[PDB]
């Protein structure tokens, strides 16, 4: 299936204390494998995954020394985005990056990217075409006119569609037991009667991995439904991921629905009903 | 150097003495400062590094330090330099962040660790003039300076016609070569040749002249040789246009 | 290792195409280039290069090979003043990672020679003399000398001039009794004179 | 591995 | 510039039966700004030592955060997760739900 190595940025401005605060962390699918946080005192790229600490002193010195420009960069914009904005030294601000590959099944070339916001808001970001600028508003033309004239996007791609690409296939390849891994939905269910007439049944599953998932309710005729509380795939913590999905319906007439689990580490999809 | 400055040029100082090196930017801001330094062959090697205002990163166990007081001050040093020391110190910057790399270097500044500064010895030029045959039997005139004797290493030679200076037909030796290998502080020798049409040399009233820029030792810096103190300064030569 | 350079000094004759390699180790690199440096001057970019192909700049042409980890640079129609240091860089690890360097060297030209050692006199003083060695053949090289009481520099191209000639010259001298312009040893058809 | 390149001031 | 107020899921990590240990989760997630404060209560009195994860974003660039804390579910003792953030009025405190 298809694999991807993301980068996340953030870093907030705080007036009137220190540097704006720098936390970056990286991913290969859903698995956190480095992180950073200027307000650790390590202020080094540390791991947080087995695989990844095989890297040599190089590696870390290298990614150290990255990560911290890219910090460095940050800061420096912070200031500038104030400016283009008109907004006062006081009020704290923030901004963000993320880019990272996707790869087919074949962990070939699928797509790059490479977003950056402001203040929970688009500011800036590249097209599929690793070509094209997308810019929000007034001042992001202002960005997408320099980061034009500087070739970025070509040196995006350069990157994007080159080494991203093999070092997520060489970190699939050491991280071939976690990353590679597929762990299966140990689905079960919950009653809960509304009392008299209705019932709302819970369509659990816990401790898989990856996190996409679906998990649908039918009945009779056409499968589907609405009165379905979805709630959104969280992280167990351990390293895989719960989630549910509960329905309504009248009591005993009940035990004509069911839920369908679908996920990959599903060799047959499962149907799981209720039985009292 | 349109955007980046380093001082000083050229260093010959002894060894257990302090080091002070400097270097200024200008034209961009809250940019990439990097410290190398060439020793040995060639090869840059990454000393210091900082990623912005007053963040310093060492690269080797060293015994040299490094400090950004400010945006564009970017400042080297050494407690006592040893030997080792020695090298050429090359200050570059590239641009805030982390893009197509590419760092713009200064002047550099070369740095000559002496242990007994009393091997030090200024050139001594002496230009000699064309001869019979070339003028006449190829209608061109080849003046040649000849700076000898000098210690440490290098020197820089220029050539002055009337005043001005000149580059064209000109030629100096890539580098000196030992007035004798067998000692190692062999002092040194270079040359250049400087030729003009015949009629030009011929010309008595072109004054030409070699000039032998040394660097050496500095003002108030010990030194109890009877000589006097060999310090940084210009030893040249001169000679006329001179017909027949 | 990590960057490597092949040293040189080469020799390429003026008008021919001068090729230059570098390998690189770390496959974590991600932008080249290519630094030239003349001796004592320091190192001045001539190129970089972050995406497999060639990229053109007049007589300049890069060639970068991320399945290789190699990186080149060709001079097209090489002049003698493009003698120098090459300088190989890799941007890794946030930073610039240099080879030792390579020297090149272009060998000039002389359309048509003339070898002859004459010497000069002291233009002020008669004794203390050099013998030179020049306008021979950009084929040729001046070997060093013996008992060393005697002084022979390496061959020096100088810049011809606007009279359009380029010239190659060698210097010899020496403070003793005897030597007087014929040693040097090597090369016929040559003047001397007196 | 982190972005080498393409990365600059907005 | 955009506020978005978080949303608050205080579970376990394993099926927790008490008297065993485990891990108490408290994942808050889709809020912004990052800045936030989390605590995780043991009869109303809050944790002394809790972790969480790193600050991360999804596709909205709305945050998300795991603070969590292991410990041993009872019969009694009640478990809740206390949320402040600026887009709320009054700071918002969810109540461990056994099934849920």
């Amino acid at each position: 299936g298809s694999h991807s190595m993301r980068y996340f940025f953030t870093s907030v401005s705080r007036p009137g204390r220190g540097e704006p605060r720098f936390i970056a962390v990286g991913y290969v699918d859903d698995t956190q494998f480095v992180r950073f946080d200027s307000d650790a005192a390590s202020q080094r790229m540390e791991p947080r995954a087995p695989w990844i600490e095989q890297e040599g002193p190089e590696y870390w010195d290298g990614e150290t020394r990255k990560v911290k420009a890219h910090s460095q960069t940050h800061r420096v914009d912070l200031g500038t985005l104030r400016g283009y904005y008109n907004q006062s030294e006081a009020g704290s601000h923030t901004v963000q990056r993320m880019y990272g590959c996707d790869v087919g099944s074949d962990w070939r070339f699928l797509r790059g990217y490479h977003q950056y916001a402001y203040d929970g808001k688009d500011y800036i970001a590249l097209k599929e075409d690793l070509r094209s600028w997308t810019a929000a508003d007034m001042a992001a033309q202002t960005t997408k006119h320099k980061w034009e004239a500087a070739h970025v996007a070509e040196q995006l791609r350069a990157y994007l569609e080159g080494t991203c690409v093999e070092w997520l296939r060489r970190y699939l390849e050491n991280g071939k037991e976690t990353l590679q891994r597929t762990d299966a939905p140990k689905t079960h269910m919950t009653h809960h009667a509304v009392s008299d007439h209705e019932a709302t049944l819970r369509c659990w599953a816990l401790s898989f991995y990856p996190a996409e998932i679906t998990l649908t309710w039918q009945r009779d005729g056409e499968d589907q439904t609405q009165d379905t509380e979805l709630v959104e795939t969280r992280p167990a913590g351990d390293g895989t991921f719960q989630k549910w999905a509960a329905v309504v319906v009248p009591s005993g007439q009940e035990q004509r629905y069911t839920c369908h689990v679908q996920h990959e580490g599903l060799p047959k999809p499962l149907t799981l009903r209720w039985e009292p | 150097s349109q955007t980046i400055h380093q001082w000083p040029a050229t260093l010959v100082q002894p060894v257990g003495s302090p080091l002070s090196l400097e270097c200024t930017v200008e034209g961009t801001s809250n940019p990439n400062l990097y410290w190398y330094r060439q020793a040995a062959g060639r090869g840059l090697q990454l000393l210091f590094y900082s990623v912005g205002i007053g963040q310093i990163s060492s690269e080797v166990p060293q015994n040299l330090s490094a400090s950004r007081p400010q945006d564009r001050q970017f400042i080297l040093s050494s407690k006592k330099l040893l030997l080792s020391d020695s090298g050429f110190y090359l200050c570059a910057w590239s641009e805030t962040g982390l893009g197509t790399g590419e760092l713009f270097f200064g002047e550099g500044s070369r740095l000559t660790v002496l242990e007994d500064l009393k091997n030090v010895f200024p050139p001594e030029v002496a230009v000699f003039e064309p001869s019979e045959a070339e003028i006449s039997h190829t209608q061109k005139a080849t003046l040649v300076c000849l700076a000898t004797g000098f210690y440490p290493d290098h020197v820089e030679l220029s050539w002055w016609v009337n005043g001005k200076e000149v580059h064209s037909g000109v030629c100096t030796d890539p580098q000196p070569l030992k007035e004798q290998p067998a000692l190692n502080d062999s002092r040194y020798a270079l040359s250049s040749r400087l030729r003009v049409s015949a009629t030009f040399w011929q010309d008595p009233r072109n004054h030409f002249r070699c000039q032998v820029q040394f660097y050496g030792l500095s003002e108030n810096d010990e030194w109890t040789q009877d000589r006097a103190k060999p310090v940084t300064q210009i030893v040249s030569a001169e000679a006329w246009g001179r017909a027949d | 290792q990590e960057v490597e350079q092949n040293s040189g000094p080469l020799s390429v004759p003026e008008g021919a195409i001068a090729s230059l390699n570098c390998t690189y180790s770390d496959r974590g690199s991600q932008s080249f280039f290519w630094y030239r440096q003349y001796s004592g001057k320091s190192p001045e970019l001539i190129m970089f290069i972050y995406s497999n192909g060639d990229k053109e700049d007049g007589r300049f042409t890069a060639q970068l090979n991320k399945a290789s980890q190699y990186v080149s640079l060709l001079i097209r129609d090489s002049q003698p003043s493009d003698s120098a240091t090459y300088l190989c860089a890799v941007n890794v690890a946030g930073k610039s990672t240099f080879g030792d360097g390579t020297t090149l060297t272009v060998k000039p030209n002389i359309q048509n020679p003339d070898p002859a050692v004459y010497q000069l006199r002291d233009s002020k003083s008669s004794d203390k003399s050099v013998c030179l060695f020049t306008d021979f053949d950009s084929q040729t090289n001046v070997s060093q000398s013996k008992d060393s009481d005697v002084y022979i520099t390496d061959k020096c191209v100088l810049d011809m001039r606007s009279m359009d000639f380029k010239s190659n010259s060698a210097v010899a001298w020496s403070n003793k009794s005897d030597f007087a312009c014929a040693n040097a040893f090597n090369n016929s058809i040559i003047p001397e004179d007196t | 591995e982190l972005a080498g390149i393409g990365i600059l001031t907005v | 510039m955009i506020q978005r107020t978080p949303k608050i899921q205080v579970y376990s990590r394993h099926p927790a039966e008490n008297g065993k240990s485990n891990f108490l989760n408290c994942y808050v997630s889709g809020f912004h700004p990052s800045d936030i404060e989390v605590d995780l209560l043991k009869n109303g009195e809050r944790i002394e030592k809790v972790e969480h994860s790193d600050l991360s974003f999804s596709k909205d660039w709305s945050f998300y955060l795991l603070y969590y804390t292991e410990f041993t579910p009872t019969e009694k003792d009640e478990y809740a997760c206390r949320v402040n953030h600026v887009t709320l009025s009054q700071p918002k405190i969810v109540k461990w739900d056994r099934d849920m």
